[PDB]
RNA sequence: CACCAACUUCCUAAACUUAAAUUGGGUUAAUCUAUAACUUUAUAGAUGCAACACUGUUAGUAUGAGUAACAAGAAUUCCAAU
């Protein structure tokens, strides 16, 4: 699947930690049903957890739109423009709360094989090794067997 | 059965702005259920690809194959419905952009054999499609020069990176 | 600087064309009938002052475009790219016609014109090159001759074989570029302005204007190069396949101003010649041929 | 399908006797004009005027007008131009959007095929510039029962046709052109749901040539077999 | 392994090959313009000319008469060969027959064809190839060279 | 001998699209000077040739009517005359074939 | 013809992907899509950046002249951000210039201006602007928002930030976002100079230093088609800098590039910019 | 006078210690019914309830392969002809 899938390098959105850390999660939208067993767990989440989550993360606009529905759906929008939707059908409040916290912490970057664990824009401070390093020069720069 | 090459001839584009480049014309013509093999027909279709219509109507005329006459007929219908019903100013301002042959519906019959045995015979048909685009034939492919070949090798080396490390 | 001369002439040429086109408003259909042997009786409705004889060939087939060099409008030879003016009869002339007299002359003038373009830009900017004219010589003469005056500083220098070879390479480069000839009819007043610097060109313009009742003059442009044309020329340079500047001979009676006759040979793609035949004709062209 | 059947019966052979239709077909209009009014030479020179001539010619059409009163009683010759003007402008506008349904109501079954048939897979841009002169009723004729009304219309218009690919053929992007034409408006006096629609346009012999098409055309020559020879 | 074997292999064998050529030749000697597949027409061309050679010998010669019988199935043509074909060709010593390649057959067999005739026939002239006139560009240049050389000679 | 494995379309596409199996383009096509129809340089023009053969059939049909029998070939020279033409003195004693149509331009 | 409605339903969505993905629709502004309230999103924008904003001022920043004209025409058939744009751009240019001068006082004024223009260019500004959700909240007649309009809104945001919170907080925003982009980028990518050797001579004269001497420090496979030469400029027999190149001229030209950085202190091993200062 | 070498072992997070006839356990895909939910969901009741393999059955299409093999005596004035 590694050869059968795409890959990228470790990256950030806008150099998140260089200056001020900006929360990547932008918006969460949850649709619920008044009378539906499957959305019962999500109804508990709105009763108690949603208010706490909204204050804890004030950069995430939260939309709750109860409607006659068959599957509750959470749609996550990140600042880079990436969208992500996860089905919450018949999940308890504990599962949703844990699930939502993952969305807030993650960034919009694609979840695919990351080629290298590390990233540097200035890997070398003393100068990238080139073949002529550690090679002694000769008087007048005479190449081997040159008479001059 | 699926006749979509026939419908594409009816697409209507929106009017152009005063300085937009003049859109080249496209024509879509074909003939179905031809009593000929699709494999045999391909050689005729492949030959004409990338040629004008007065340069593809000359090579066909002196070919011995049966399909040469069949293709020539649909290269003359296309050359007439382009000038009358698709607004092509000049008959000699066309070129065969695409041309290929497709399988048709066949018939199953019995080919007899020598010991009370037999085999299944298929009477083969095919279709043949052509698109004509208004404009002189795009200039042919120019082989890569020795300098161009050398440049790619250098470009390939320049892209080299230190692998599996910081 | 010579670059300045080319630019102003080019600009003058464009202005003359622009006024002529703007001068003609709307589209007026004109009847033109095919009078040739094959495909007889075809009638084209064409746009006045905009349509060209090449368009007439385009309707018929690609063969006419490829193999037609000139057209007989009402019994007169007309350039293939020269716009039509009024209802007339059109006959296309190939090289292999039984009576190719007109085609041969058109090709003849054409080749010597491309020769003139090569010469002027071949010299170094330090020296001075001026084009006087090319005498009309019968095709039987065995080569086409363009007379070019040279700076006094070059009076003691004659081009060597290497110099002659260089000219053909430039000539072939023009042929490879495949630059169509542009046909323009210009009144003497404008023509004098474009070639006022060249006294000989001015005199030639006066002769052409005097001949006709009006002051109409024939101007042909090969890309950058602009010059007066004695007769209708070939539509394209690519029509030439074999080209060679045989030799250049100083004119003996040139005491006031030294003039050198530049003599060359060319054959169209249609009438290509074998290697051995080409050499013999090339050798003949080296002999200096006078104008009768 | 009948297209498949038509090939079958031609290959197989068949005696297809025609039948007397049990229910007659319904005709809401009749091709042509019962009495075509010959246009008068110099009608453009009249730059009242024709209306006075129409009054003299009304006596010829007086019988037709009376028939309209019997079945309509609201038709007015004086007020018809304005109503007719509305139909003409409204109908041509539909072309812009190619609203077939609107056209059917505005134009007759004879008029509709002419306007639309040649404009399939083609975009037509048409507007109405101010009319040069007021419209008048040239002539009216009733035969049967069908009543036909001819209206003189001189109005400035702008039209530009385009290909499927959006390229421009015929007309001009936007330039006012003065056009004088005679339009025939007819209604079915018998049908309760009938109304006045656009049937046909009379064309005079003294009409100037229309705008020439942009592209050049080849009128082909005779195709001759080896037997034949040209002359 | 068929080097120097001038003859072809036609028909059902050697004798059949002789009898198919006798039919094309008799048709030619009768009509003076006959069509056949290029291979068979070319095979006959040698036989067609040699009849005129025997015809030139004359009626009196026994060998000419005997040969003119085996090679003319219809017997109303021996008088013609001797009395009109032979007199025509007395001036010439060769090139009795003109052979040209007609386009391929439009039969679904698509075989190469040729039309063979006798020179000076009464039938409409064949559309022969025409070489370019001396006035053409290339042709005219050569003529100028010829004139120059003729003066030099 | 029977195949031991099915051959893949990639291998099949390599064999039947090889340059050796393609149609080689013809470079000897030209335009007939008289009629303008296409011809090969080393071959006669079918359109022009068809005119000659069509006239030949008509002339031969006329000859057949006159002779009226299998073994009636005349030893004397043949000749064809068209309407408006009379035999010359040099043409005396030559069979004459009469054609209603005028003398064709190609016929001399 | 099998039983059930569900199998068709899953496939109907499969048809949905095929049509949408093969023939995607034109982009539509997030406003037209569901789950949009303007005021709530504007509030989150300030909170996300952690900077307190004047909501009324921020609203005016997103407004653009083009949007107003389109709305008025529709009404026939609300104040622009121009003032904020002028203030925002003026402060940013001064702020960007001040930051660069302190970090690289030796760098010539021409070098600083090119960096200021680069960091204020559309490519840098728009890329940061888009990822900050400026475009989503932006009010423009034409969508997707053109870069020059989007760049104006980004400067308008800075102008609104300046008025609400003053210069000090506004200065942080430039450093936190605009200045970060230059990480990794070397001087000559941001600033384009075609005559480094010529400029190097000028700088040395300004420093009262003699013209450099170019010498071949190292050589590799010169005659081959892949030669490497190290060209090092020497002043008074002292190596000011070294450079690698495919040819001596390229090595000589590049060697000038190295020296100019040295003088200007843009060597990549320079002390990293201090983005982490609390003040 | 050592280095390399296997999830053996250690380490950050975890885990809690070994081919297959057979044997025990917890869940799940599809569809119908009850009662609901209402873009395709829930708890129960049910059953023709899940196939990369039986020289499986039916249909379709490849490969061998455009291959093996198949056919009309000649000319003309020409296919109810000489
Ligand atoms: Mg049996
Ligand atoms: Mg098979
Ligand atoms: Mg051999
Ligand atoms: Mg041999
Ligand atoms: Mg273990
Ligand atoms: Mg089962
Ligand atoms: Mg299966
Ligand atoms: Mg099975
Ligand atoms: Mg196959
Ligand atoms: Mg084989
Ligand atoms: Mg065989
Ligand atoms: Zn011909």
């Amino acid at each position: 699947t590694g050869r059968g899938t795409s890959s990228r390098f470790l990256t950030s959105v806008l150099h998140n930690g260089l200056g001020r850390y900006v929360q990547q999660l932008q918006r969460l939208s949850l649709s619920l049903s008044r009378d539906a067993p499957s959305s019962r767990g999500a109804r508990e989440f709105v009763e108690r957890e949603v208010t706490d989550f909204a204050r804890r993360n004030p950069g995430v606009v939260v939309y709750v739109n109860p409607r006659p529905c068959a599957m509750p759906r959470i749609v996550a929008e990140y600042l880079n423009g990436a969208v992500r939707e996860e089905n919450v059908n018949s999940k308890s409040v504990e599962e949703i709360k844990s699930l939502v916290q993952k969305l807030a912490d993650q960034s919009g970057l694609d979840v695919i094989r990351i080629r290298k664990p590390f990233h540097t824009d200035n890997p070398s401070i003393q100068g990238q090794w080139h073949p002529f390093t550690n090679k002694r020069t000769a008087l007048h720069g005479l190449r081997p067997r040159e008479l001059r | 059965i699926s006749r979509k090459w026939e419908k594409k001839n009816k697409i209507v584009y929106p009017p152009q702005l005063p300085g937009e480049p003049r859109r080249p014309a496209e024509i879509y013509h074909c003939r179905r259920q031809i009593k000929y093999s699709k494999d045999k027909m391909w050689y005729l279709a492949k030959m004409i690809r990338g040629m004008s219509i007065d340069q593809a109507l000359a090579q066909l005329e002196f070919n011995d194959k049966k399909g040469a006459q069949i293709i020539k007929e649909v290269l003359l219908e296309a050359q007439d419905m382009a000038v009358r019903d698709h607004n092509v100013e000049f008959r000699s301002n066309l070129h065969i952009a695409e041309s290929t042959s497709g399988r048709g519906q066949c018939l199953k019959r019995i080919r007899y054999h020598g010991r009370g045995r037999f085999g299944i015979m298929e009477k083969v048909y095919c279709h043949y499609f052509v698109k004509l685009v208004e404009g002189p034939p795009p200039p042919p492919e120019v082989p890569k020069t020795a300098v161009d070949h050398a440049k790619d090798y250098i470009q390939q080396l320049r892209s080299r990176t230190i692998i599996h490390t910081l | 600087s010579p670059t300045e001369l080319t630019e102003m002439r080019n600009d003058l040429f464009n202005r003359e064309k622009s006024r002529q086109l703007s001068l003609t408003p709307r589209t007026e259909k004109i009847e033109v009938k095919h009078v040739g042997k094959t495909d007889p009786g075809t009638v084209f409705v064409m746009n006045k002052n905009i349509s060209t004889p090449y368009s007439c060939a385009m309707h018929l087939s690609e063969w006419y475009c490829s193999k037609s060099i000139l057209a007989l409008v009402d019994g007169q030879p007309w350039d293939m790219y020269k716009p039509l003016t009024k209802s007339c009869e059109i006959k296309f002339l190939t090289f292999k016609d039984p009576d190719p007299k007109e085609v041969n002359k058109a090709y003849w003038r054409s080749c010597a014109m491309m020769l003139g373009c090569v010469i002027e830009r071949a010299f170094k900017d330090d020296y001075v090159v001026s084009l006087v004219r090319a005498p009309e010589v019968p095709v039987i003469a065995g080569a086409f001759c363009y007379d070019v005056t040279l700076d006094k500083r070059l009076d003691e220098w004659m081009p060597t074989k290497e110099n002659l070879r260089s000219f053909t390479k430039d000539a072939h480069a023009l042929i490879y570029r495949d630059l169509p000839f542009e046909t323009l009819d210009v009144d003497a007043r404008v023509a004098l302005e474009i070639f006022q610097h060249n006294k000989y060109k001015v005199d030639f313009i006066e002769e052409k204007a005097s001949q006709n009742p009006e002051r109409i003059v024939k101007l042909h442009r090969i890309g950058d190069f602009i010059d007066v044309s004695e007769g209708p020329l070939i539509p394209r340079t690519s029509v030439c396949f074999q080209y060679e500047v045989s030799a250049v001979h100083n004119l003996n009676p040139s005491q006031p101003n030294l003039i050198r006759r530049f003599q060359g040979l060319s054959l169209p793609t249609h009438l290509r010649a074998q290697f051995t035949i080409w050499d013999k004709l090339v050798e003949r062209s080296r002999k200096m041929v006078t104008e009768d | 399908t009948e297209k498949e059947f038509l090939e079958y019966a031609r290959k197989a052979g068949l005696v297809i006797p025609q039948e007397r239709l049990e229910r007659p077909i319904h005709l809401a209009c009749t091709a042509g004009i019962f009495d075509p009014y010959v246009p008068p030479e110099g009608d453009a020179r009249m730059s009242l005027t024709q209306r006075t001539e129409r009054l003299r010619k009304n006596a010829a059409s007086q019988l037709a007008i009376r028939k309209i009163r019997e079945f309509d009683a609201n038709f007015k010759t004086k007020d018809f131009p304005e109503k007719a003007k509305d139909i003409f402008i409204e109908a041509h506008l539909c072309l812009n959007n190619s609203d077939h349904d609107r056209l059917h109501t505005l134009v007759t079954e004879h008029c509709f095929p002419d306007m639309v048939w040649d404009l399939k897979y083609k975009t037509v841009r048409w507007g109405f510039v101010e009319s040069l002169e007021p419209a008048q009723v040239v002539h009216v004729r009733c035969s049967g029962m069908y009543g036909q009304v001819t209206v003189r219309l001189h109005t400035r218009q702008t039209l530009a046709i385009y290909d499927r690919f959006g390229r421009l053929m015929y007309g001009q992007e936007d330039v006012p052109k003065d056009v004088l034409e005679y339009v025939v408006f007819e209604r079915h006096l018998m049908n309760p749901y009938g109304s006045w629609r656009m049937h046909a346009k009379i064309v005079p012999a003294w009409a100037p040539p229309k705008q020439p098409i942009l592209k050049t055309l080849m009128i082909p020559g005779p195709q001759l077999k080896p037997w034949e020879e040209y002359e | 392994i068929s080097h120097g074997r001038v003859y072809r292999r036609l028909g059902l064998g050697p004798e059949s090959r002789i009898h198919l050529l006798r039919n094309l030749l008799t048709g030619l000697v009768r009509h003076e313009r006959i069509e056949a597949t290029w291979a068979r027409a070319d095979e006959m061309r040698g036989y067609a000319e040699k009849l005129i050679d025997y015809g030139k010998l004359g009626d009196t010669n026994e060998r000419a008469m005997r040969m003119a019988d085996f090679w003319l199935t219809e017997k109303d043509l021996i008088p013609k060969l001797f009395k009109v074909l032979a007199p025509r060709f007395q001036g010439q010593n060769g090139n009795y027959t003109r052979m040209l390649q007609i386009p391929n057959r439009k039969e679904q067999d698509r075989a190469k064809m040729a039309v063979i005739e006798y020179k000076g026939n009464y039938l409409p002239p064949l559309p022969l190839p025409h070489r370019d006139s001396n006035l053409t560009l290339l042709n005219q240049l050569l003529l100028g060279l010829q004139q120059d050389l003729h003066h030099n000679q | 001998a029977a195949p031991k494995n099915r051959r893949t379309i990639e291998v099949n596409r390599c064999r039947r699209r090889n340059p050796q199996k393609l149609i080689k383009i013809k470079n000897n096509i030209d335009i007939c000077p008289e009629c303008g129809h296409l011809k090969q340089k080393h071959v006669l023009c079918g359109y022009c040739y068809e005119k000659v053969r069509q006239e030949t059939t008509k002339i031969r049909q006329q000859i057949g009517a006159q002779e009226g029998g299998p073994f009636r070939a005349p030893s004397v020279e043949t000749m064809v005359l068209y309407t408006g033409e009379k035999p010359s003195e040099k043409d005396q004693g030559k069979r004459i074939v009469e054609r209603n149509i005028k003398r064709p331009s190609w016929f001399t | 013809v099998k039983k059930g409605f569900r199998a068709a339903f899953r496939f109907q969505k499969e048809l949905e992907r095929w049509r949408l993905l093969r023939c995607p629709p034109p982009p539509v502004r997030r406003s037209e899509k569901p789950n949009w309230d303007y005021h709530a999103e504007v509030q989150a924008f300030g909170s996300r950046l952690q900077e307190t904003f004047s909501l009324d001022l921020l609203k005016t920043a997103f407004i653009n002249s083009c949007y107003i004209k389109s709305e008025e025409a529709k009404r026939q058939s609300l104040k622009d951000n121009q003032e904020l744009f002028e203030q925002g751009l003026s402060f940013s240019h001064r702020c960007l210039t001040q930051f660069l001068e302190d970090e690289f006082p030796d760098l010539p004024a021409e070098g600083t201006e090119s960096l200021v223009s680069f960091l204020t260019g559309e490519a840098v500004v728009c890329h940061v602007a888009r990822n900050l959700a400026v475009e989503q909240l932006t009010l423009s007649a034409e969508f997707p928002v053109p870069l020059p309009v989007l760049r104006q809104t980004f400067f308008a945001v800075i102008g609104a930030l300046l008025q609400s919170s003053g210069p000090e907080r506004a200065a942080l925003f430039i450093r936190d976002f605009l200045i970060t982009q230059m990480t990794g980028k070397e001087l000559f990518e941001m600033w384009t100079v075609v005559n480094p050797m010529g400029l190097l001579v000028e700088e040395l004269k300004k420093r009262n230093i003699s013209a450099p001497e170019s010498r071949l420090t190292r050589q590799s496979g010169s005659t081959t088609a892949l030669p490497l030469y190290f060209v090092g400029l020497y002043c008074d027999r002292k190596l000011i800098a070294e450079g690698p190149g495919e040819t001596v001229l390229v090595a000589e030209e590049e060697a000038a590039r190295v020296a100019l950085r040295k003088l200007y202190g843009f060597t990549e091993n320079r002390r990293p910019w201090d983005y982490s200062k609390p003040k």
